């Protein structure tokens, strides 16, 4: 079966960096695009990027421009989320789900906590 | 040339000799923009005691279809055909008239 | 066609005794889809148990089954005169569904 | 970037009862909307695609309507286990965006 | 909504177990104007040696597809939705999952 | 309650005709796929037909094709069997089944085995 | 009434020859353009429907193109049985109308 | 398979009548609309006319309203052509082919000849 | 499966005479779907008849079929030395294609 | 001059593996089905594997399951027969074999009968 899991989440400071893995199996990964959709504590789902099969092609959330990088690794699997510059904002669960319009394969989420102790 | 278009189981899958999955297929420039298309659990097909028989073969279903496609692009389209994959049958080399 | 053959063809044994009915197939059965039906003298058959080892609604815990392949048992337990009746296996794995011959069980008195 | 509202909030309902959640586009649209289920704790699954299409696997109870800037989601008899959030989403252009969601209790 | 849209075997009928014959189907004022639909030969399927076989059933795959329709009328077109009988296949009563 | 009614059952010359009717209460029959199981006198439970909820599928036993015909009427609450051609070995009780089913992942499971059985009716194929 | 006109009126060609027939309209229809094939003596055969829709059983040789004013109707490889009359028919309003013909010897 | 057997031609004189029958076989006759397409000798086709399953439309072609009545009997399996006040140019092979549109099934034709001597 | 049985096993005739070889089938064949292939000792096989009674290209006409259902029939008049050789029938009308053991022809001097 | 070349076979104790190939000439291999056929030494011709003109299509005789694998490169104008796993009673003659067709009504007809046959390349194997 389909199966999607995410990978990387760590409790960082403002301004660090955070790279997050999403292993896929159960299908042909090299034929799909893939998505990064993030969700804050408490609050509604928020889309952040996708990638083309052959990663030719990115698309990112205003908010991520510049800071955020969505990349692939076809022979390993997976999905990446280069995260640079982390606003407190930024933390949330980032789920990856396969294809672009409409997503029905999700992962399990990675938690992503921002903050200054 | 355009035209201006107004808009609007018995779960044989799993019963059936030559069985099928469906695998999910998503354009969002697409209507329908996913298809779920078949494919064929096995090469031979599963016999009355349910064990894959190579003296028979699955094969899938293929149907022509229409399907409406942004151009370039979300305002114009056009009307597009392609090939998808509904269901399967068992076959034999044998050609009964 | 899976042929079923059960054992003994009749069993005789005492009220509380434990009673151990055998069905054997000619080929394996596929998802232990194995049923047993209890048929009372002059009474339609009643499912006893689905799965190899499920029990029906409405049917005690001293009636189990177990098995797998080619091969299956039904146990009674504290075995009373009212289970004076012929018991019969049916696989639903392979088409079409057979039955056994049954095994006709008789309470006696013992010596 | 297309902002998707959604209405009521959130709400209250017994099994059995006839549920509609509204999502309205700042933009019209056309069938580029999706309608997601989010149990707590759990990633969302997908029930509409194109409006008003059902999923593979998703019961009959839940329904899809609309077109531009109406659109919604309807749970005909409300089962016990339809106690989620619900989030549209549209795909009609980039950024891809959802509404804030629904809570249903 | 109106949207403005632009314009564009290996016999398995007959070596199938559960084989069909294709009967003509036919609207002026539809796009396709003829489809084909598939109806099967027989109630049972047909065995390893050509003969029909009760403990199986030939089952039609039927697909929803897209159209377009005149409306009510040649210019204006309507979208629209059908169940079409592309082939058959074999079933039993038996579900293998 | 639950109950399955048979009924049609008789004595008839060899090549004669018949009609079994079973009428179903106290269930959704609509929702129930029903079979035919006979049991030739003194001896074992034997499969005769199967057909599905609305009747798009029938099922047959190799010894009654061309002769038997399985039938319903969901508005009638009623299974049939139309026995034509009727011979010596075809003496049995004659039973009306349902078969259980399940609902699992929102998709129907039909099985075949049966959960419910009518009292039976007598069918004698004798010519004297 | 639309007139349908056929162009050439006959023609001579070989067996593996590429053969084009043309049919105009008077008045622009879309896709409501049939193909037949008449040996003498015989009724009709279908060829083609919907423009460029091959029939049931017709050779691939066979083939079909056009929009509103101009159709065509081409035999990539034309073969010993092809040496018929063609006819272009349009579906598109009553009275339904056929173009004059094109003997193929 | 598909059979329509056409009948009925016959010589006539001008002002004549004429009735023709086509038995169809190998469908239900009553789910399918019929025509009547006509071919002088040594001309092109011709489309006369058309009847709706029910029979509760019909189409005609300029030349024949008035004179010509299209009708079918479900019952028996055939489509008639009532041809009143005929004139020489009414002289052809009449087919009835099945459908409306686009004609894939028709029968061999039956004769009309329109003369006086 | 059809299961084919060749006879005789080993048939012996004289140069000129008429030689009949039998092919009989478990089951009926469909559609007379009944080959017969020549295989001369030290060469690979070579079709001779299909459909039961039709000539396979450059197949000489003193080879000829018959047969229908469950027996079948290869004639070989006119015999000549070159003859000598394993002939086998094959049915093609049901999966698998099945292959009979096949007749051994072998020519002899007449007393 | 149509031809049908085997070549690949040999000596091989028990458990061992062997490729066939088979090289096609004269005629356009693409438009037929292509079989696998053997003879075991001294004894009668049996099938082993069919395949169709694009190899969408594998059929095998039960004998040889999960141990043989028939394929065609119609680039190459070859026929393939993977045999792994083999045992003594696969010890034998492999012909490879074209099937004939038909072109009626403009439709392909497959009939699963051998119009031309290879040399055979023999295959024995032995452990002493």
């Amino acid at each position: 079966e389909v199966q999607l899991v995410e990978s990387g989440g760590d409790l960082v400071q403002p301004g660090g960096s955070l790279r997050l893995s999403c292993a896929a199996s159960g299908f042909t990964f090299s034929s799909y695009w893939m998505s990064w959709v993030r969700q804050a504590p408490g609050k509604g789902l928020e889309w952040v990027a996708n990638i083309k099969q052959d990663g030719s092609e990115k698309y990112y959330v205003d908010s991520v421009k510049g800071r955020f990088t969505i990349s692939r690794d076809n022979a390993k699997n997976s999905l990446y989320l280069q995260m640079n510059s982390l606003r407190a904002e930024d933390t949330a669960v980032y789920y990856c789900a396969r294809d672009r319009g409409s997503l029905y394969y999700w992962g399990q989420g990675t938690l992503v906590t921002v903050s200054s102790h | 040339r355009t035209v201006m278009v107004n808009l609007n189981s018995s779960d044989y899958y799993n019963r059936s000799t030559s069985p099928w999955n469906l695998h999910r297929n998503e354009d969002p420039e697409r209507y329908p923009s996913v298809i779920w298309e078949a494919k064929c659990r096995h090469l031979g097909c599963i016999n009355a005691d349910g064990n894959v028989d190579y003296h028979m073969n699955s094969v899938p279903i293929q149907q022509e279809i229409l399907v409406l496609r942004r151009e370039p692009p979300p305002n114009s389209f056009r009307l597009e055909k392609i090939l998808v994959s509904v269901g399967c049958t068992c076959v034999t080399p044998i050609v009964h008239h | 066609e899976i042929v079923l053959t059960q054992s003994p063809g009749t069993l005789s044994l005492s009220p509380g005794e434990r009673a151990t009915l055998s069905c054997r197939a000619s080929q394996s059965v596929s998802s232990s889809y194995l049923a047993w039906y209890q048929q009372k003298p002059g009474q339609a058959p009643r499912l006893l148990i689905y799965g190899a080892s499920s029990r029906a609604t409405g049917i005690p815990d001293r009636f189990s089954g177990s098995g797998s392949g080619t091969d299956f048992t039904l146990t009674i337990s504290r075995l009373e005169p009212e289970d004076f009746a012929v018991y019969y296996c049916q696989q639903y794995g392979s088409s079409p569904c057979t039955f056994g011959q049954g095994t006709r069980l008789e309470i006696k008195w013992s010596h | 970037a297309i902002q998707l509202t959604q209405s009521p909030s959130s709400l209250s309902a017994s099994v059995g009862d006839r549920v509609t959640i509204t999502c309205r586009p700042s933009q019209g649209i056309n069938w580029e909307l999706a309608w997601y289920q989010q149990k707590p704790g759990k990633a969302p699954k997908l029930l509409i695609y194109d409006a008003s299409s059902l999923e593979n696997g998703v019961p009959s109870r839940f329904s899809g309507s609309g077109s531009g800037t109406d659109f919604t989601l309807t749970i005909s008899s409300l089962q016990p286990e339809d106690f989620a959030t619900y989030y549209c989403q549209q795909f009609n252009s980039y950024p891809l965006t959802f509404g804030g969601g629904t809570k249903v209790e």
